[PDB]
């Protein structure tokens, strides 16, 4: 009170000095059920992967994507992102994802990169200089390789011009190494562009087949259907907690509600447009949001020339939520309630007054 | 509960103190207004139990003993006909004590004339 | 497959009164015993709504401009109206939205379709005739859901294209009136929001033929257009919209 | 953005407190009149017309 | 630019309305006094000095 | 008559409604003042000729 009044002596009276707050204890985030997962099991662990000149493009959209399972998998020998962060894939949202799957040689795994120049980069699969997304690659010597040699995986070796980014070329036109006319007829200086790889189990590290899946993100004006997973916590009721329900955040006491919502309605508002009712997304139940018991802290004292004894009034605060006496004005701590009636010395309110004789109310 | 907002609000100084002090002045002014209107007598007068006033009837303005609020029928009708950091402070005088003050004024002006307003 | 229907009877379109229909819930918010004033794309009260018939020989499937929204009212028996056609140019040059309800389920697709000039379905007296498109090249969005569906049923629909979101509001009402729209109040609940993100400027209803040439089953539907205005909506104790005030209709409601 | 919200809400609160002070002055005038009527009509007989 | 002009003109209009409310309170007090003089001096003879 | 100005002014809420309400209260208060001062009789008395 001396701090509030900016004086070392306090006259007899009641002085509002501070503001009691019921501090929030927990944080409750309730988010709805994580269903309709993106089909990453049929892209990363498919039966047969495609070649690099005819790389398979899978569109990941209208689903929730759990990148933590993909990132925490130890089978992947390369997880390099060029436009995003690996630890922020579960937090960001994108319109759609393009998944480009192919098989290349182990020495060409570095060639799927922005600014990298190679045969796979120029003729088979090209990334832009402003590429966003992540390239994932893992060894597949136990699956793709065959003891007779797996010649099914072809790759383009020759083309007149370099690729544009995200451009396919499944054409089988005979390349002209020299300047002799070739009408599709192979000759001394005219070769077929698609050659087969030499994947064998006797090959060392670098010639083994590597399965590569490249995820590219689009951030167009389409709605962000692809989002990360939501980790909803348990629900705690009857306590002043910080609630976060489906993006609607606040602080309040969440109690059971007798308001029967219609099934399309999620939140509830009073006359003054404040959210006082809400539906939990996990379990379809209706909760009232009572604001925490904020109050004004008033100090009831006589003069400091008389005495240093004080009483504290918490305005509009019940005595179980803070010489303790419950008034209609609030909870009064430090005053002994008596049954006698005197004239009003220090007004408390609602017919209660305080006086010094100790402090009585 | 935003701490960054309060840190930016401290740049504007003591505006909040002035608003709180103006509202506190209004709040004590309301109690002073009720004190000046109704608490004009320091003696709580009562009517006699026998209501022999020469034919004059005051039952519609005297308090009804059957009602727990101790209001007159007229006062009961009057009370029936009236229907984010925000707090409402209760008034210092309750409606029962304001009704008691009006009952004392009615008993004084019925039993004693204008003599109770000028002395004994 | 496309078929020209050449046995139509020429007739100008009709018009009738909207009364107090076309109201929908503007948001997902419960409100209890309060009057809420809201600014949104609403259908004007007592407005001039376009009336189309299907009777035998009337078969009304034209293409109309979408504008800012479409109120679709359907006085329906024996399920003639099955879906709607959504797009801008209604050909393979642009990307179009398809809403269909066939005999099993509802299918929602966003693809590059080649629409016929006269698209319809057909029921043989069993549905065994689908002539609404000839191709489907580049699809971006597919969504299979639960089926939405004297005239016995009244079907109200509101379609809105706001920020790439497609809002479908609907309400089913049991009526027994023969010809026109009944006069009453029924707020349309939100059914499904679609992440389509496409331009739509024109629309077309999808009907079904009855074969036994072709015969048009008895049906009638109504097209209204949503305009930006203010409604004062009344919310009861149970939280349903029971009455509304159009703030720009007359000075009394103002 | 928070500064814009702060100055808007502070202007709203100053407007509310100012009109509350004006209404408090009006109510104080009415209550002074009511105390005068309590003193002069109830506690005595007044010669003042109306 | 319109945000600067709007907050300037809104502050000017709020100042004008506040001054008009204070002057209206003063004129209401003067009119209550004038009605009291009409009741007590014209409709009757007043013992109140001056 | 600038519609962009009014669209930006709607972001500030109901300040304009408050000012119009205060001015309307003052405007009806002036008529109440004249009614209280001058209309103290319901009979229009006339002097003799
Ligand atoms: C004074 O007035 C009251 C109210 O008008 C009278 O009470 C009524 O008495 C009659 C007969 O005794 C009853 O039929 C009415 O129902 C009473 N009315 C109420 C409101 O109680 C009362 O009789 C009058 N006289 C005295 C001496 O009290
Ligand atoms: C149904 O009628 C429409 C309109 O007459 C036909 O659409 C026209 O088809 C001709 C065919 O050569 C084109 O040249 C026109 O450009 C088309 N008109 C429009 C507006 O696109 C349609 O082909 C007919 N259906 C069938 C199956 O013949
Ligand atoms: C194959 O990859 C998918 C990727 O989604 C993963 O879910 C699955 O567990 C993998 N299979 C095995 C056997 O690890
Ligand atoms: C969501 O998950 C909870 C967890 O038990 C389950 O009770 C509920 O039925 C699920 N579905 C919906 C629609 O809430
Ligand atoms: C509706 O429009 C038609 C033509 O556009 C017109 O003839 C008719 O009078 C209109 N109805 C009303 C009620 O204005
Ligand atoms: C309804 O349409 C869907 C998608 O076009 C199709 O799979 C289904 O077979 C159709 N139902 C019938 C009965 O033809
Ligand atoms: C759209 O379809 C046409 C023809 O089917 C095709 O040539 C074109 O590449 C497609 N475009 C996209 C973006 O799929
Ligand atoms: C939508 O289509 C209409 C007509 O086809 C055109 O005028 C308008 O510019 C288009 N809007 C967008 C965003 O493409
Ligand atoms: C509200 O619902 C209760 C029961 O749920 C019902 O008795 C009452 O009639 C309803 N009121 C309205 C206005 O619909």
């Amino acid at each position: 009170t001396k701090c509030t009044l900016k004086s070392f002596t306090v006259e007899k009276g009641i002085y509002q000095t501070s503001n009691f707050r019921v501090q929030p204890t927990e944080s409750i985030v309730r988010f709805p059920n994580i269903t309709n997962l993106c089909p990453f099991g049929e892209v990363f662990n498919a039966t047969r992967f495609a070649s690099v000149y005819a790389w398979n493009r899978k569109r990941i959209s209208n689903c929730v994507a759990d990148y933590s399972v993909l990132y925490n998998s130890a089978s992947f020998s390369t997880f390099k992102c060029y436009g995003v962060s690996p630890t922020k894939l579960n937090d960001l949202c994108f319109t759609n994802v393009y998944a480009d799957s192919f098989v290349i040689r182990g020495d060409e795994v570095r060639q799927i990169a922005p600014g990298q120049t190679g045969k796979i980069a120029d003729y088979n699969y090209k990334l832009p200089d402003d590429f966003t997304g992540c390239v994932i690659a893992w060894n597949s010597n136990n699956l793709d390789s065959k003891v007779g040699g797996n010649y099914n995986y072809r790759y383009r070796l020759f083309r007149k011009s370099n690729l544009k980014p995200f451009e396919r070329d499944i054409s089988t036109e005979i390349y002209q190494a020299g300047s002799t006319p070739c009408n599709g007829v192979e000759g001394f200086n005219c070769y077929f562009p698609l050659q087969s790889y030499g994947f064998q189990p006797t090959n060392g590290v670098g010639y083994q087949p590597y399965r590569v899946v490249v995820l590219s993100f689009e951030l167009l004006h389409a709605p962000a259907t692809v989002c990360g997973p939501k980790k909803s916590t348990n629900l705690v009721k009857n306590k002043c907690v910080n609630f976060n329900f489906n993006g609607l955040t606040g602080t309040g006491v969440l109690t059971e509600s007798n308001k029967k919502f219609l099934p399309f309605q999620q939140f509830g508002r009073d006359i003054a447009d404040t959210t006082d009712a809400v539906r939990d997304p996990q379990t379809l139940e209706i909760l009232d949001i009572t604001p925490c018991s904020f109050g004004g802290v008033s100090v009831i004292t006589p003069g400091t020339n008389t005495s240093n004894q004080v009483a504290v009034l918490y305005q509009g605060v019940n005595c179980t939520e803070v010489n303790v006496f419950q008034t209609r004005a609030g909870c009064l701590i430090g005053a002994e309630h008596v049954n006698n009636s005197y004239e009003c010395d220090i007004p408390i309110g609602a017919g209660i007054c305080a006086s010094y004789q100790s402090i009585i109310a | 509960d935003s701490t960054e907002c309060s840190n930016l609000l401290l740049q504007y100084g003591s505006f909040c103190t002035q608003l709180n002090r103006a509202l506190t002045g209004i709040a004590v002014e309301q109690d002073k207004n009720t004190q000046e209107v109704f608490a004009q007598v320091k003696q709580i007068y009562k009517t006699p139990p026998i209501k022999d006033f020469g034919g004059f009837n005051f039952s519609q303005i005297l308090p009804d003993p059957s009602k727990p609020s101790k209001r007159s029928p007229i006062e009961d009708l009057l009370f029936n006909k009236v229907t984010n950091g925000l707090t409402v402070l209760p008034p210092l005088l309750t409606d029962e004590m304001i009704a008691q003050y009006t009952s004392a004024l009615l008993a004084g002006t019925i039993t004693s004339g204008w003599t109770f307003g000028a002395g004994p | 497959q496309c078929v020209n229907l050449t046995t139509r009877t020429q007739l100008p379109p009709a018009y009738t009164n909207s009364f107090t229909r076309g109201v929908y819930y503007p948001d997902k918010v419960f409100r209890s015993s309060v009057l809420h004033s809201t600014q949104d794309l609403f259908l004007p009260f007592f407005s001039n709504v376009t009336w189309f018939h299907a009777i035998h020989k009337r078969f009304d499937n034209p293409v109309l401009p979408f504008n800012d929204g479409v109120y679709f009212a359907s006085t329906e028996k024996s399920n003639i109206i099955r879906g709607w056609i959504f797009g801008t140019t209604l050909d393979s040059k642009t990307q179009s939205l398809l809403i269909v309800n066939n005999a099993t389920n509802v299918v929602i697709k966003v693809c590059e379709f080649q629409f016929c000039n006269d698209p319809f379905l057909g029921v043989y007296y069993m549905e065994s005739e689908f002539r609404v498109y000839s191709s489907a090249n580049n699809c971006t969005f597919e969504y299979v859901s639960q089926p939405f569906l004297n005239f016995k049923n009244l079907r109200e629909f509101v379609f809105k294209n706001i920020d790439g979101y497609f809002k479908i509001y609907s309400k089913h009402t049991p009526i027994n009136l023969v010809r026109d729209l009944p006069q009453g109040f029924s707020a349309l609940e939100p059914l499904v929001d679609l992440p389509i993100g496409i331009n739509i400027t024109r629309f077309q209803t999808l009907l079904a033929l009855h074969r036994s040439g072709w015969t048009a089953g008895a049906a009638a539907y109504y097209v209204g257009y949503l305009q930006p205005r203010t409604f004062l909506l009344k919310y009861n104790e149970n939280g349903t919209i029971t009455d509304a005030v159009d703030c720009a209709l007359d000075p009394l409601s103002e | 953005q928070i500064d814009r919200l702060i100055t808007g809400r502070l202007q709203s609160l100053q407007t509310y407190v100012t009109q509350q002070l004006i209404r408090a002055a009006e109510i104080r005038a009415s209550a002074n009149l009511a105390a005068t009527k309590m003193s002069e009509c109830v506690l005595g007989q007044s010669k003042r017309v109306d």
